[PDB]
């Protein structure tokens, strides 16, 4: 790595090209770090994690047993090992906690001082980061398996939930309305996501193998719905354009925000275009996964090849996101992993699973 | 809060994009050339180069293109800023004005979206319909042009292939039709679309992709009369139109990627290339009718590191480098019997990317004098920075024995001085000045055989000359005494200073104050001062018809400076200088009306009052040492303005910057005497005279850095100064290529004596790491040190360990193979240089690479790959270790004050470890959490540790004030627009605590220094209110161009100022002064960033 | 850098300047030590200082100053060298005869300034006019073992009678411990008995006193 930096010194090489052959190093080598511990906490499993956007330094994590953990992940002791203290919890005793589990928190974006929170007690709660007050709750007629917040949005607030119904439900952290809804879906849908690019457009997977983007402006339908064989077998969209075989319970748009991974119970992944939903046939083999709620995945941010975490079993597997190739398989845990976020910062990554563990992968030398 | 100043002591050199086009009007040919951020356009005269202006804009412009759209007179210009400032320039001159009318402004950034790999690539349709930016990988942002855009509306059109090497418009398509070669897992392909505003989108290309060469990394397109595009690769350049296909694989440029190319005929049938080896191709296309027959690669010769080239005209391409000089080549018809047909021109000297220097006290003076080590692979050189004012020697002479020289008009009709006036011991020579030949004339008039004390023409059309017996006056025609006034009992007179009319001796005690007249020197008065006279002047000031009513005196024994009214000699003030050094040259001059009394100790210190003409009260006294051995203080006259020569064994001169003197030193090695030598053949020039030899040549103007340069023709790495063995130690860095030989003769293989390592530790093209000790007198390699095979000396400081009194050159290097991707093995070499040899002390087999090292306080402190161990040196002479601590992702740079140790680290950017002695082990004492990729970091203050991360930026982390403490906070943010690579506290110069300089990849030299509250506050509100009154070039935000910014933050700057921007403060019309001083007067304002631009 | 040289070369600048010249300073040298008022007059031998310094006669100029100041020196000591004085107007001989060579050997700098800064400055294994005048001052008569035991012995004693209630001259023992400093000697020859003897005195003292 000497030519690197003796290439930056003199100019040669942009700075970039050192940083992001790093970083991808950094990725390549990553491996469970028992020099670093997070605080067991959750009596269930861990449904959910958001490392927070700016700044990288506090962690959620929804337990399935309805507490929400507030980690800490930075070295504030002076010894190699640490352990990344919890600093605060919506504990059961908390007035306002969450009844059953919690599968969705994700910090409120542009603003660490708020976070909002979603379980299957059919409710949607912004959490006050400092107080851990609930400032507005949104109370659903069904179940909330996954919500999520435009995370470039600076004009709306509005947070898709996708509710166990089959009508998307926008709900708006401003003056409350959760009236305004995006029909079209024929069963639950599993997996919602905001476009990171642009404002409107809204990435929402369902149980019926339907991978539609809405752009929310619009109040007639959806832009696309994706299609397998990029319309070979073409039939007109009453019962056709399946973006998987079983439930397509995962959405991830890459880091720039062109293409939309998606991850269904057929086992298998597909980088779909998302300017016009056709499939780029990036193979990525066979990707085992069961569960029957959302499956959080997420994609590295500063690398020179774009990498993408998914939970794979009991097992994250890194695969290539423009090329399918399967970098590795962490494996360090004991049932099946429900959700790893990654912290672009230092190319970490933080698993929750379901036996109760959040282990710190972190890269070697 | 922290509070900071940052100043640009060096402009920025290298030239990171060229273009050539018909920019000022329509029959000029410019020459731009984009430095960093200075746009140096130009104009091609028929010879050289004429600069007409320059421009700093507020960006690092990373595109340049020169258009014609339809109905433009001249070509407009577009640039685009690194932080993706757009930006329409045209050229408009009006009389003198010369101002860069920005036409359209715009921000042509994308919120998200990962930068690409190659960077940005900016083009032109060449019909010039639409500006094609491929910033963001995926994306390739379209800006039309035929709307007329006022802010740059882009418009992304999306591309579906993510890794696009390089993209060029075609010629000659109805459509405008992109060109690029990009990247899948295939292979590489060239490929084609049309371009469409109305739709926003592509189209089908004219012709469909192709298959490239594996490593074709470049696009040219062709001109109408051909068409398609040639294709640049590592071993072969394909030449494509669709249903042509013309490919050949030359076997001269498989040495050397590509990396420049450059169009020579409007009709591009001949091309220039340019490869990282330096060498530079010429490619022909041969036409048929029309068609194209077959490519050849011609050798024309060797140029600097080629970045960026261009074709003026006759053969003149100015070959612009980054790394090493801008050069500028004609181009030879036939060959130069080297089979070169490029002859260099001219040079531009640029301090290349500075990897490394050191600040050193070279010439024993109180001036600092960087060292710099500038270049690259072939381009590599020291550079010696220092302030001065140089002296354009035009005639040397050899006389020894000068202890006096004046000009004389010994032609009372004639203007000029034709006549100088040497003074030996005990005698005295005229000389005559007749055109450029000097001959030795004989003044009628002058005694020959007495030592002179002055000599010059006066009132009334008559010399005059004072030698140690009598004052005696000649009548200029015909050249024959008229008057000669001698010591009434016949003493020796000890002391003279005459002006035009007026002529005061002091013979010992006594003084006699003569005024001339017609024929007659009339003793007018004269007086017995209390203590043997010194020195004196009566020099005139004010407005006075050469009658100078005050007489400025300093006397021996009651040491002391006194100015006498005349002619009644009324002793209007008296000033004790104090010590006990006499004064011994007190000279009276005018520095832009402030009038000033600047009198010389004997010891070298030198004073200056400001003197009240009309009632000689001496205020603001000020002292400034300027040498060792006593000054002559002569003024001279330069440009319509009177400065002052301070000769000395470090000659310096004085003149009035804005009412604030100014020291300046003399690049001369001494300088006894001096007179303004205002001759036929020498016009405006100065006698400089020493020891040894009479010297003259014109001297410059203000101060300005002066650089030398040492080339090495190998790349260096890093510098320290030993000053006990009077070298510097450099670790340069040559490439061999088989066993192994060397490419071209480089300095390491050019030693007066060499070494190679030879250690028993461990047991294409290559680097052979050196250690060169270069003698800091000639700059000549003393001895150059190899290092073992397969091994990289990393870092090197020069320090004295333990107790022992020797001074050792320890070099930390690491052992390197290609199957790795860190490094593994290392050692830290102590090395002993004495007696012209360098001899290895010890050795310490390390577990990783040494990259930087540090004494610390006696112990060295080295930094193997993850950790930071500080050994300790035996008394048995065997480096041993003390205490690790490991707790780093990579510790890249060190750097001490007293007991604290500031880690660099890779990407966790800061760690202030502490050395707790009583313990013995390191404790972190905080750190910042935020991911700065670092460049290197340097510390202020106790708690003021400045750093400078790789996007181009500047922090100043400040340790706060529980566990929060453990937090070093960032106060400070500013986006620099460099990438520094190495800090070193020091300065150039002889209000601001604290100075650190700093230099970048780009050359530039800034200075950093800290600032008290009051000054912070003051400066802020005029850096505001001056973005408020100055337009900037691109019309961009000065604001928006400090903020300091990373792909993933963005935050406005605080805790530092734009020094160049305050400066501009100097170079702003009165009633735009007026305007920036609404609401203090604006002189004392001016008087403030004086003070400010003092500090570099 | 055009050479020039289209010159006629006739004189000669010392006529026998030299030797005549450092006989006019050896004169105001031999009368500035003796306080006898300089019949020449200072800027002629400081400018005759300035000229010897053209001719690089610096070096030989330097030795031959060294005799002057060498042989004068030495004839100050005889006088101490009688021993009919007793201790306390001893240290005020003593301190004269150091005052007196500060004035001096002052004046002797002001006219050889030149040559002090020029020639000696740049010859940095010479010391300067002024270290010059201690180095002679200290081997030729502190150096005196005769000279320093009455010498120190006449500090301490005044100390010790200052120490036992005493009114001594404040300013003489000022003068002679800086003259001390000032000849390095101070440390070597005078802390250690200083100290020696306060350890003893006040040791002394305190088992006295406690019992009191």
């Amino acid at each position: 790595m000497l030519g690197f930096l003796s290439a930056r010194q003199t100019g040669l090489e942009d700075p970039l090209r050192l940083r992001r052959a790093e970083s991808t190093r950094r990725v390549l080598g990553l491996e469970l770090n028992k020099d670093r511990d997070v605080e067991r906490i959750h009596g269930g499993g861990i449904n959910t994690l958001d490392i927070e956007p700016v700044e990288g330094r506090y962690m959620l994590s929804g337990g399935s047993d309805g507490v929400i953990v507030l980690y800490d992940l930075e070295n504030s002791s002076r010894q190699s090992y640490y352990t990344c203290k919890a600093v605060c919890s919506i504990g059961r005793d908390h007035p306002d906690v969450h009844r059953y589990s919690v599968e969705t928190v994700q910090w409120y974006p542009h603003d660490t001082g708020m976070f909002t929170s979603s379980s299957f007690d059919k409710t949607l709660k912004v959490w006050d980061t400092n107080t851990l007050q609930t400032a507005d709750v949104f109370n659903f007629e069904e179940t909330v398996y996954s919500h999520h917040m435009s995370p470039v949005s600076t004009k709306h607030c509005l947070v898709a939930v996708g509710t166990r119904g089959p009508k998307v439900q926008l709900c708006d952290l401003k003056s409350g309305s959760c009236s305004h809804i995006l029909q079209g879906h024929r069963q639950e849908i599993l997996a919602v996501s905001w476009s990171p690019r642009y404002d409107y457009i809204l990435a929402t997977a369902s149980a019926d193998s339907r991978v539609k983007l809405w752009d929310v402006r619009r109040a007639s339908g959806c832009l696309i719905t994706l299609d397998q064989h990029n319309g070979k077998k073409s039939q007109a969209v009453e019962s056709a354009n399946t973006a998987h075989n079983g439930k397509v319970n995962g959405l991830c748009f890459t880091s720039d925000g062109l293409h939309l991974l998606t991850v269904g119970t057929d086992n298998r992944m597909r980088l779909w275009n998302s300017s016009n939903g056709e499939n780029t046939l990036v193979n990525y083999g066979k990707v085992c996964n069961n569960s029957k709620k959302g499956l959080k995945f997420t994609v590295s941010c500063g690398c020179s090849s774009e990498f993408v975490f998914v939970p794979y079993g009991s097992t994250i597997a890194v695969y290539t996101v423009y090329s399918g190739e399967q970098i590795t398989m962490l494996k360090g845990h004991y049932k099946t992993v429900d959700c790893c976020v990654f912290q672009s910062n230092f190319q970490e990554l933080y698993s929750g699973s379901r036996d109760c563990n959040i282990l710190a992968w972190v890269p070697s030398l | 809060m922290s509070y900071n100043y940052v100043v640009t002591a060096q402009k920025p050199t290298a030239v990171n994009g060229c273009v050539t086009g018909h920019f000022t009007s329509a029959e000029d040919l410019n020459l731009l050339i984009a430095k960093n951020t200075r746009l140096e356009i130009y104009v091609v005269t028929a010879e050289g180069l004429r600069p007409v202006k320059e421009v700093g804009m507020y960006g690092k412009i990373a595109v340049m293109e020169l258009f014609r759209p339809k109905g433009e007179s001249k070509d407009l210009l577009f640039i685009l800023t690194a932080k993706y400032n757009a930006c329409i320039l045209e050229y408009k001159q009006s009389g003198e004005s010369i101002d860069i009318i920005t036409r359209a402004h715009g921000n042509v950034q994308d919120r998200i979206g990962r930068p690409s790999e190659t960077g940005i690539i900016g083009i032109i349709d060449p019909e010039c319909r639409m500006i094609g930016l491929r910033l963001y990988d995926g994306l390739f942002k379209v800006i039309p042009l035929d709307r007329d855009n006022k802010e740059l509306k882009a418009f992304n059109i999306r591309l579906e292939e993510l890794h696009v090497i390089d993209v060029k418009f075609l010629y000659g398509c109805q459509a405008p039709t992109i060109c690029f070669v990009y990247q899948d897992p295939q292979g590489r392909h060239v490929k084609t679309y049309e371009v469409s505003l109305r739709e926003k989108e592509f189209n089908k290309g004219p012709w469909k992709q192709e298959n490239v060469e594996a490593e074709a990394s470049m696009v040219i397109a062709v001109p109408e009369p051909f068409g398609g595009a040639i294709i640049i690769g590592q071993e072969s350049i394909t030449y494509h139109n669709g249903d042509k296909y013309l490919a050949i694989a030359p076997p001269i440029i498989k040495q050397s990627t590509i990396v420049c190319h450059n169009r020579v005929d409007p009709n591009g049938s001949r091309y220039l290339l340019g490869d990282m080896e330096g060498r530079l191709f010429m490619l022909l296309l041969e036409k048929e009718e029309v068609t194209l027959k077959d490519l050849r690669v011609e050798l024309l010769g060797e140029t600097s590191i080629a970045e960026c080239l261009t074709y003026l005209d006759n053969g003149v391409v100015f070959v612009g480098s980054r790394l090493g000089d801008s050069q500028l080549v004609k181009l030879n018809v036939d060959s130069n019997e080297q089979g070169s047909y490029v002859v260099a021109m001219e040079t531009f000297t640029n301090l290349g990317p500075i990897v490394d220097m050191c600040v050193v006290d070279l010439e024993r003076q109180g001036q600092g004098q960087l060292v710099t080590c500038s270049g690259a692979f072939k381009e590599g050189s020291l550079r010696i920075i220092r302030n001065g004012i140089g002296i354009h020697e035009h005639a040397s002479i050899d006389l020894p024995g000068i202890k006096g020289l004046w000009p004389l008009r010994s032609d009372p009709n004639r203007e000029t001085d034709d006549t100088l006036v040497l003074s030996f011991v005990g005698q005295t020579r005229v000389l005559m000045l007749n055109g450029e030949e000097v001959e030795e004339t004989e003044l009628m008039g002058f005694v020959d055989d007495q030592q002179t004390f002055f000599c010059g023409n006066v009132a009334h059309q008559q010399l005059i000359q004072i030698t140690s017996a009598s004052v005696r006056l000649v009548s200029q025609e015909p050249k024959a005494l008229v008057s000669e006034w001698k010591e009434p009992q016949a003493k020796n007179i000890s002391v003279a200073s005459c002006n035009s009319s007026q002529v005061v001796v002091a013979v010992g005690r006594a003084l006699y104050y003569l005024q001339i007249h017609p024929q007659e020197l009339r003793q007018i008065s004269h007086t017995e001062m209390e203590h043997e006279v010194a020195c004196l002047d009566i020099t005139p000031l004010g407005d006075s018809n050469g009658l100078s009513p005050l007489c400025a005196i300093g006397l021996w024994t009651d040491i002391s400076a006194r100015i006498l009214k005349l002619p009644s000699f009324e002793l209007l003030h008296k000033e004790m200088l104090g010590g006990e050094i006499i004064p011994r040259s007190i000279l009276m001059t005018t520095f832009e009306s402030s009038h000033y009394l600047l009198c010389a100790l004997g010891d070298g210190a030198l004073f200056y009052f400001g003197l009240n003409i009309e009632t000689g009260l001496l205020s603001d006294r000020k002292k400034v040492t300027l040498g060792t051995q006593p000054t002559v203080l002569r003024t001279f006259r330069s440009l319509s303005t009177t400065n002052v020569f301070a000769c000395s064994d470090r000659p310096t001169v004085i003149y009035s910057s804005n009412h604030k003197l100014v020291f300046s030193n003399v690049n001369l090695k001494e300088v006894n005497y001096m007179c303004p030598l205002n001759s036929d053949g020498y016009p405006d020039s100065l006698a400089l005279a020493n020891n040894s030899t009479l010297t003259i040549g014109t001297i410059d103007e203000i101060q300005k850095l002066h650089i030398r340069t040492v080339p090495l023709y190998e790349s260096p790495r890093k510098i320290c100064y030993q000053e006990v063995s009077q070298c510097f130690g450099v670790l340069s860095s040559r490439i061999e290529v088989q066993g192994t030989t060397a490419l071209r003769p480089s300095a390491s293989t050019q030693a007066l004596s060499s070494s190679v390592s030879s250690s028993k530790l461990f047991s294409e093209e290559v680097e052979v790491h050196n250690l060169l000790i270069i003698d800091q007198h000639t700059f000549e390699v003393l001895h150059a040190h190899q290092f073992l095979q397969n091994e990289y000396a990393l870092s090197l400081v020069s320090c004295k360990l333990g107790k022992d009194p020797n001074t050792y050159f320890i070099v930390g290097t690491a052992m390197v193979y290609p199957e790795e991707a860190e490094p593994k093995q290392g050692r830290i070499v102590v090395f002993q240089y004495s007696d012209g040899k360098l001899q290895t002390v010890a050795e310490k087999e390390v577990k990783g690479a040494v990259y930087s090292m540090v004494e610390f306080n006696g112990k060295l402190l080295a930094s193997i790959n993850s950790t930071v161990r500080l050994y300790e040196w035996t008394t048995e002479k065997e480096l041993r270790t003390e205490c690790n601590h490991y707790n780093n992702i990579m510790a890249l740079y060190l750097k001490t004050k007293g007991d604290f140790i500031l880690v660099g680290d890779l990407m966790r950017s800061v760690l202030l470890l502490a050395y707790k002695p009583m313990e013995g082990n390191f404790e972190e004492i905080a750190r910042d959490f935020n991911p700065n990729w670092m460049s290197a970091v340097e510390i202020l203050d106790d708690d003021n540790f400045l750093g400078a991360e790789n996007a181009f930026n500047l922090f100043v982390c400040q340790k706060d004030s529980d566990e929060e403490r453990q937090h070093l906070q960032e106060v400070g943010l500013f986006h620099l627009g460099e990438f520094v690579n190495v800090f070193c506290h020091g300065s150039l110069v002889m209000p601001t605590q604290g100075s650190v300089l700093f230099g970048t990849v780009n050359g530039m030299i800034g200075l950093v220094t800290s600032l008290s509250e009051s000054w912070y506050n003051l400066l802020l509100d005029m850096q505001n209110r001056l973005n408020k009154v100055i337009k900037s070039v691109g019309k961009i935000e000065h604001s928006f161009w400090r903020s300091f910014h990373t792909e993933r933050k963005t935050e406005p700057a605080t805790g530092f100022i734009d020094g160049d921007l305050i400066e501009s403060f100097l170079d702003i019309s009165r009633p735009k002064m007026q305007e920036v001083v609404a609401n203090a007067t604006a002189d004392d304002l001016i008087k403030v960033v004086e003070e400010l631009t003092r500090i570099h | 850098k055009l050479v020039i040289k289209n010159f006629r070369d006739r004189p000669r600048l010392p006529d026998n300047y030299t030797q005549d010249t450092w006989r006019k300073l050896h004169e105001a040298v031999r009368a500035v030590q003796s306080s006898t008022s300089i019949r020449y007059n200072l800027e002629e031998l400081y400018q005759a200082v300035e000229n010897l310094c053209s001719h690089k006669v610096s070096p030989m100029l330097y030795k031959q100053l060294r005799q002057a100041c060498e042989d004068h020196v030495q004839a100050q000591i005889l006088p101490f060298r009688e021993d009919s004085l007793d201790s306390v107007l001893f240290l005020k001989k003593i301190n004269t005869c150091w005052q007196d060579h500060c004035r001096q050997m002052i004046m002797i700098r002001s006219i050889f300034l030149f040559l002090d800064r020029t020639y000696v400055l740049q010859n940095s294994t010479l010391p300067s006019i002024w270290d010059m005048g201690l180095e002679l001052f200290r081997t030729h008569i502190i150096s005196d073992k005769m000279v320093q035991s009455k010498t120190i012995d006449g500090i301490l004693l005044l100390i010790e009678r200052e120490r036992s209630g005493e009114a001594v001259d404040r300013s003489l023992l000022r003068s002679l411990l800086g003259m001390l400093s000032d000849l390095q000697v101070y440390k070597d020859s005078f802390e250690l008995k200083f100290l020696e003897e306060t350890n003893c005195l006040y040791a002394a003292e305190g088992q006295r006193l406690m019992q009191e």
